[PDB]
């Protein structure tokens, strides 16, 4: 189930019906692949099978020496936003993999099966993951063909399998080349699905948390981090650093807005309103997390998968603002301007216009063709029958999601303000700002006639 | 000085394990890769396993896959094998050697050589206690006698463990006399038999007796070698 | 692991040139040029000689070459001396990702002339049947070198449960001898025609035989 409400009374509209999924902390894995110390070969053979086998051993040590290089190197409102250092955890991992013996452990331990729990030496246990052997390949499948003292090769089939083997590793270190050993997002060559589907279920985390990431692996691709870490002592070891999900299934929604001007017909004698607020609110531990850049989530259905980090901690009571703007429990943010320019604002269920001067404005169906023509100010029309909505010379269509949507009739709160003393220059005010500006300016106009 | 010293060179009965020690010196350790190769008693030599530079990639003998295996650790400069199951046949002297050609390399192929031995630990699997041994006469056959040159000895057969001495007539008989090496049976104790070139016209008129002495098991039993009709 | 073939026996004078067989597969020797010999003296360990096909470390003398033709190497010693007098073994790669040993090879530099094997049966005694048990002893002495093959026969048809064979040692002459037993029971002694003892030493054969009457 999905609803939206629409309030006239502040030119905005709030979805509600989602669950969360917000990330709120980080596991980090270490993925590893065993390579093979691969010497000279002294024969100058001009089997043709032997060439591409030697072409191909070439693109491999290349290959590792390319990433030798890389392991040398350490790898409205969103302004109100923190700065986070969003591989810190994976990259704190990767610093204990270049301290003495710690690659023998996890390289030791991975001896006998492809999947261990190694704890490293500051006791942070991590799952190890072993996802391609050449060493073992290398070692034994084509070491005895190359190195025949006859210098030729039987058959087609194992110069086709060595390239199928070490394609993936010419993969990963192209991508890790042009992302300087940080990718995101996780590709398929950095971890199979097989493999994530695998390590999340031996992840340390509760069984609906397991189904929430096997369900949405795409997302979970692109909320993770893969690092670049070391390769010695024949092993090639990155840091994949998935997200946790400590909040899931709580109410969030999404609130959009849209200017709200005056309609009088002289040109620049309007003055307009705007919500500064929008974007995605959810309930979290009492309070409610608030993301001002709604692009950083992204919505499954009825999933909407955030990030904390690009979130504020809000008191509860700013729910208040889509009742009442004017509650004396919260500061409702706004902006002003006198730029009363026409748009529309794609809602989840519908569309905002905002319609100004003389503009065109008008909802189409696919059918009937136009079907309601808006007039100036602030309106909106639920996406029932309708399929697309013109402002202008910009044609926006319309979601297509089910859901039912209800009007809320109510005054424009724009006409409750004198222009004389509307503080039209804010860009980042709020309801309590606009109410002590104007004071400000009815004090010097009060106290003039004090001395008369 | 480039030197392997393995130790440890006990008894153990069979189905029990062992652990082998190898110790080295003098070189980098943590470069090279190292073998082991034992040798059973008489028989020729027979590879046993591999471990690279870093213990990563071990490598088996066919007829010992599964039973043994072989570890390092370079923090100590010393080798192990470790031995499972021991049956009779592991009775050999283990080598610890050293592979041919430095490198953080992987593959047996590139160090299948050895060049640096050591000295072998011997490894015995006996499942049998000190027993005495039992002396019985090897006599000249009287038709094949008249020949000149005459054959006669005595056999020393299940005894444990070992040497065992044997003299002629209280050590009086050296001449044409030869005690050959001892053999050990599939029961697991040892037989012996010693024997003398005698001239074959006085096989009636002396007296041959063969002193076995079998000082671990504090048996000392002579045993008169006559001819028979 | 297969084993590689060597030739049991090897004879050589001072001064002269001699070669050892060893004879492999594809995947071991006739594929690979690793292929190594080894000198082991009795008591002391083996000693690396040659390695890869014709390659010598430092220390062994130019005497000493290898090479390699079809599925054998040759190991060639020119101009003997009696320090060269040991056992020799041949190593080589498997294809298999092991490694195998050879037979090996007992060189023996002659000092002495040709000694023909002198060997004596001996059927159980009387006491021994009264243990349960019997034992048939064959015994080769004042034979050289030191390198005989040692065959059982029962009637016609050859045994080999229950025997033992001891490596050849010298005597008090400078002449090797070995023995052999074949122990069986009183049912097993008593219920054949006779038994054999089919020794060997350099291409000529020995062989006695015994019976229960
Ligand atoms: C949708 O239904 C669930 C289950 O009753 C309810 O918790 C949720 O509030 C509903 N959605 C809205 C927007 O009320
Ligand atoms: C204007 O109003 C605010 C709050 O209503 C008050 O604090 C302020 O003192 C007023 N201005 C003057 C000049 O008194």
């Amino acid at each position: 189930n999905i609803t939206e409400e629409f309030y006239q009374s502040t030119c905005s509209a709030v979805s509600k019906g989602y669950l969360s999924a917000l990330r709120t902390g980080w596991y980090t894995s270490v993925i590893t692949i065993e390579l093979s110390n691969i010497k000279e070969n002294k024969c100058n053979g001009t089997d043709a099978k032997v060439k591409l086998i030697k072409q191909e051993l070439d693109k491999y040590k290349n290959a590792v020496t390319e990433l030798q290089l890389l392991m040398q190197s350490t790898p409205f409102l969103g302004f109100l936003l923190g700065v986070g250092s969003a591989i810190a955890s994976g990259v704190a991992v990767c610093k204990v993999l270049h301290l003495e013996g710690e690659v023998n452990k996890i390289k030791s331990a991975l001896l006998s099966t492809n999947k261990a729990v190694v704890s490293l030496s500051n006791g942070v246990s991590v799952l190890t993951f072993k996802v391609l052997d050449l060493k073992n390949y290398i070692d034994k499948q084509l070491l005895p063909i190359l190195n025949k003292q006859s210098c030729s090769i039987s058959n087609i089939e194992t110069v086709i399998e060595f390239q199928q083997k070490n394609n993936r590793l010419l993969e990963i270190t192209r991508e890790f080349s042009v992302n300087a050993g940080v990718t995101t997002p996780v590709s398929t060559y950095m971890l199979t699905n097989s493999e994530l589907l695998s390590l999340i279920n031996d992840m340390p985390i509760t069984n609906d948390q397991k189904k929430l990431m096997s369900n949405n692996v795409q997302i979970v691709r692109q909320q993770s981090y893969s690092i670049m870490c070391i390769i010695k002592e024949e092993v090639l070891a990155y840091v994949v650093q998935l997200p946790l999900y400590g909040v899931i299934d709580t109410p969030c929604w999404k609130l959009h807005t849209s200017p709200l001007c005056t309609t009088n017909t002289k040109e620049g004698s309007n003055i307009c309103l705007t919500r500064t607020d929008r974007g995605w609110y959810c309930d979290n531990a009492g309070s409610v997390s608030f993301f001002p850049q709604a692009e950083t989530c992204k919505v499954q259905s009825n999933r909407v998968f955030c990030d904390t980090m690009n979130s504020l901690t809000l008191p509860s009571e700013v729910n208040l603002c889509n009742v009442d703007i004017f509650n004396p429990k919260y500061d409702c943010k706004i902006m002003t301007s006198k730029t009363d320019v026409s748009s529309s604002v794609i809602t989840s269920l519908g569309a905002i216009v905002s319609c100004y001067g003389k503009t065109k404005c008008t909802a189409s169906n696919k059918n009937r063709g136009i079907i309601k023509t808006f007039s100036n100010g602030c309106d909106y029309v639920s996406n029932k029958g309708v399929d697309t909505v013109s402002v202008g010379n910009t044609l926006y269509y319309v979601n297509k999601q089910e859901g039912k949507s209800l009007y809320v009739k109510g005054e424009p709160i724009i006409n409750f303000y004198d222009p004389l003393v509307f503080p039209s220059d804010e860009f980042d005010a709020s309801i309590s700002q606009v109410n002590e500006k104007i004071n400000q300016s009815l004090a010097f106009i009060r106290k003039s006639d004090e001395l008369l | 000085q480039v030197q392997l010293v393995e130790s440890g060179g006990g008894v153990v009965q069979p189905g029990r394990s062992l652990r082998l020690s190898c110790a080295a010196s003098g070189f980098a350790f943590n470069n090279f890769a190292m073998h082991w190769v034992r040798q059973a008693p008489g028989k020729g030599l027979e590879w046993v396993a591999v471990v690279s530079y870093d213990g990563t990639s071990p490598y088996y003998a066919d007829s010992v896959k599964g039973r043994f295996t072989i570890s390092r650790d370079n923090s100590k400069n010393t080798l192990y094998l470790q031995m499972n199951s021991l049956r009779a046949e592991d009775t050999a002297v283990y080598y610890c050697a050293r592979g041919l050609g430095s490198g953080s390399y992987s593959w047996i192929g590139y160090f299948y050589a050895m060049d640096v031995w050591g000295q072998g630990t011997t490894v015995t699997v006996s499942s049998a206690s000190t027993k005495g041994p039992s002396v019985f006469p090897l006599a000249p056959s009287s038709k094949s006698t008249s020949g000149g040159t005459a054959a006669l000895g005595c056999l020393v057969k299940d005894y444990f463990p070992e040497p065992v001495t044997v003299s002629w007539n209280s050590g009086a008989l050296t001449s044409g006399v030869h005690t050959f090496p001892a053999v050990l049976q599939s029961s697991g104790l040892y037989s012996l038999s010693s024997v003398v070139t005698v001239p074959s016209s006085s096989l009636g008129t002396q007296t041959y007796i063969c002193n076995v002495n079998h000082k671990p098991s504090n048996t000392k039993v002579d045993k008169r070698v006559e001819p028979k009709s | 692991q297969s084993a590689l073939t060597q030739p049991a026996s090897v004879s050589g004078s001072p001064g002269q040139s001699i070669t050892i067989s060893c004879t492999g597969t594809s995947s071991d020797v006739g594929g690979y040029v690793y292929v190594s010999w080894y000198q082991q003296h009795p008591g002391k360990a083996p000693k690396l000689m040659i390695y890869d096909v014709s390659n010598r470390p430092s220390g062994v003398s130019n005497r000493f070459s290898g090479s390699k033709s079809g599925n054998t190497a040759s190991l060639t010693i020119s101009g003997l001396q009696a320090e060269d007098e040991a056992d020799y073994y041949c190593i080589s790669y498997t294809d298999r990702n092991t490694v195998v040993f050879g037979g090996g090879t007992k060189l023996t530099v002659l000092g002495q002339p040709k000694a023909a094997p002198s060997v004596t049966l001996f059927p159980p005694s009387s006491e021994e049947l009264q243990a349960n048990k019997a034992t048939l002893v064959c015994l080769i002495s004042d034979f050289y070198p030191g390198a005989v093959t040692v065959a059982w026969k029962a009637d016609s048809s050859p045994v080999k449960a229950g025997v033992e064979t001891t490596t050849p040692s010298k005597q008090s002459n400078n002449k090797y001898a070995a023995s052999s037993y074949l122990s069986l029971t009183p049912e097993q002694w008593k219920s054949h025609r006779s038994y054999s003892c089919q020794v060997t030493h350099e291409g000529s054969t020995v062989e006695k035989t015994v019976a229960p009457t």
